[PDB]
């Protein structure tokens, strides 16, 4: 049995009920800090959120609640962007804990989703999301913004994932109060 | 299992040589000699070179390729000397005839070409000339007897570095063999039965026209079809090119192909699907492969080593949401990890039947080795895509496209 850098849901993604507004590409990036995960298409922002307060949701951003029911397989480009914004939110929330007792040159930041982790050119972890067979697949790879042994890559992805989820073998990206993508590291059976 | 890994060794795929000599290593052309060879009448035309470059030219094309006193060792099953002995073909080169040209490049080369005396015309020049005037030269000499073979000054200089002197000569004698009208090898056609006669059309885009490089399952017969486009091939263009390819296949073989394999660098489009099912109806099976030379996958090994995974590892994931009776055709996905093949490959398979994924993996590996430029590790790619793209590149310079069907693979290779 071999390992990999892939985490993915063990079941088909349930239908994603998404709210929407009309208008943006920079807006979706910024509002991902607070918990609003959206994708910009047909001049609209189709988004999910973890904010369980309509007034605060409006203040951060009319909002068509539950306006669409996306199937990710038929709308891979929607689900991928929403998932990436949710992942960025998760990492942003954990950044304060991560950067507690580390040197100022050894502090993680966000620049897919890239965590520029060690700057000299900086080496970091890049995240990619693919929808396949109505399932979500997340890839984390060591990148430079070069060629290293497999061990120095495995131990790098392990650090980045452990400092996000606390366990290397899973990660939970929350899309909304009712939808949470639970991904598990996949061990490709020989 | 729907998502697993396996090992597909190169020994299961093969290439053929004289008298049905089979081995998985293309570089063993030196052992079993070219499958169907010809005679090489060489013409070397050094362009803007200093003395040392001319001594290097004589060293390479005269002492290493002709003189038996210069006992050059060859990669595998070597005896000595040069082309005429190891390959068993008639190699003729006169070092006193080397032409000195002070370069307008194409005209200067052309005045120095003698098609009545020579089959091959090696052109030696620095990297800038070998890049600006490679495809232009290949196109400008379509239909002529002489086929050109470019060699840079840098490769000649590397003949002094010992290790490079022991690896460069073969990936130029094999190309000389190919450009003389010879066949270094043909693909082991037996590989296309684990996948479950046919075509292997590769789709490229001359940036505009669509290029379909059609070929048999052993790469013995080849033909380019060029269809203007008014990336994906529209329905009308794909229908036309498929009809033309099937006509050629029936002309050469005598029947329509029972299985059409297609290669692209983009996912199958709706128009391509409609055209495929319109020309092929429901009787002829089709496999379509969207291939990328990159993969986000990064598979790691166990802790008893430094997380190293044996080369040849292939990751199969069969899409369960597949049903060909309602327009759903994306069958599976194959990730060929590789260090030989320099790049990893990801293959989105579309299929009208239960196409075996390791079958298409073997297709892609046998099409990697099918390339006659398989030596020179850097240039290792899928054959049909590679030469479809070569034809796409040189089509920008061909004027009378009506000659495209007559063009040979050796005029682009």
């Amino acid at each position: 049995v071999l390992e990999s850098n892939m985490f993915k849901t063990e079941q088909e993604l349930p239908e994603l009920i998404v709210n929407c507004i009309e208008i943006a590409h920079k807006v979706v990036k910024e509002i991902s800090k607070y918990g609003i995960f959206g994708v910009v298409r047909e001049k609209k922002i189709f988004f999910t959120t973890v904010i369980e307060d309509d007034d605060f949701l409006k203040d951060r951003l009319d909002i068509k609640k539950n306006c669409k029911k996306i199937i990710p397989e038929d709308n891979k480009d929607y689900f991928s962007q929403i998932f990436l914004n949710a992942l960025r939110y998760v990492i942003y929330q954990k950044l304060e804990d991560i950067n507690k007792d580390k040197k100022e040159n050894e502090r993680w930041t966000i620049n897919g989703v890239y965590i520029c982790k060690e700057r000299y050119i900086c080496v970091g972890a890049k995240f990619t999301i693919k929808v396949f067979d109505n399932k979500a697949e997340l890839y984390v790879d060591r990148k430079l913004k070069s060629v290293v042994e497999p061990k120095t890559r495995y131990e790098f992805i392990r650090e980045i994932i452990q400092e996000i989820s606390g366990n290397f073998d899973y990660i939970n990206i929350k899309l909304s109060k009712d939808y949470t993508v639970n991904m598990t590291r996949t061990k490709l059976n020989e | 299992m729907s998502e697993y890994a396996t090992i597909l060794p190169e020994n299961k795929i093969n290439v053929i040589f004289r008298s049905n000599n089979k081995y998985h290593v293309p570089e063993f052309i030196t052992v079993f000699k070219p499958y169907e060879g010809r005679d090489i009448n060489l013409q070397v035309l050094v362009v803007n070179g200093d003395n040392e470059i001319y001594d290097l030219t004589k060293l390479l094309f005269y002492e290493i390729y002709v003189k038996d006193d210069t006992k050059y060792p060859w990669p595998y099953t070597k005896t000595r000397g040069g082309i005429s002995r190891v390959f068993g073909i008639r190699y003729n080169f006169d070092p006193s005839t080397i032409s000195r040209i002070n370069i307008d490049f194409i005209s200067s080369i052309s005045n120095q070409l003698d098609m009545n005396r020579f089959n091959v015309a090696v052109i030696i020049a620095n990297r800038k000339l070998t890049k600006e005037f490679h495809d232009k030269t290949k196109a400008a000499l379509i239909g002529s007897r002489i086929r050109t073979q470019f060699v840079t000054f840098t490769t000649l200089k590397r003949l002094k570095n010992r290790k490079y002197k022991a690896t460069i000569p073969l990936p130029l004698a094999v190309q000389l063999i190919a450009k003389a009208g010879g066949t270094p090898w043909i693909v082991d056609s037996s590989i296309y039965n684990d996948l479950s006669n046919g075509m292997l059309m590769g789709i490229a885009f001359a940036r505009t026209y669509s290029v379909g490089y059609f070929t048999t399952l052993n790469n013995y017969y080849q033909r380019f079809d060029v269809q203007p486009i008014n990336l994906y091939v529209p329905k009308e263009a794909m229908v036309k090119t498929l009809e033309s390819g099937i006509g050629w296949y029936k002309n050469i073989i005598g029947i329509t192909p029972p299985l059409l394999i297609i290669f692209k660098t983009s996912p199958m489009h709706k128009d391509e699907k409609e055209a495929i099912e319109a020309v092929l109806g429901k009787d002829i099976k089709w496999v379509f492969i969207h291939a990328q030379y990159n993969t986000p996958v990064r598979i790691f090994g166990n802790k008893e080593d430094d997380y190293k995974v044996n080369r040849g590892t292939v990751i199969i994931k069969k899409r369960k949401r597949w049903n060909p009776n309602n327009g759903d055709y994306l069958h599976s996905e194959i990730v060929i990890t590789a260090t030989g093949t320099p790049r990893p490959i990801t293959l989105n398979v579309y299929s009208s039947f239960d196409v075996n994924p390791i079958g298409v993996a073997e297709l892609t590996l046998s099409q990697i080795k099918a390339d006659w430029e398989h030596p020179d590790i850097r240039k290792r790619k899928i054959t049909v895509l590679k030469y479809a793209n070569r034809m796409a590149k040189i089509i920008q310079y061909i004027n009378n496209l009506s000659s495209v069907p007559s063009v040979d693979v050796r005029d682009v290779l």
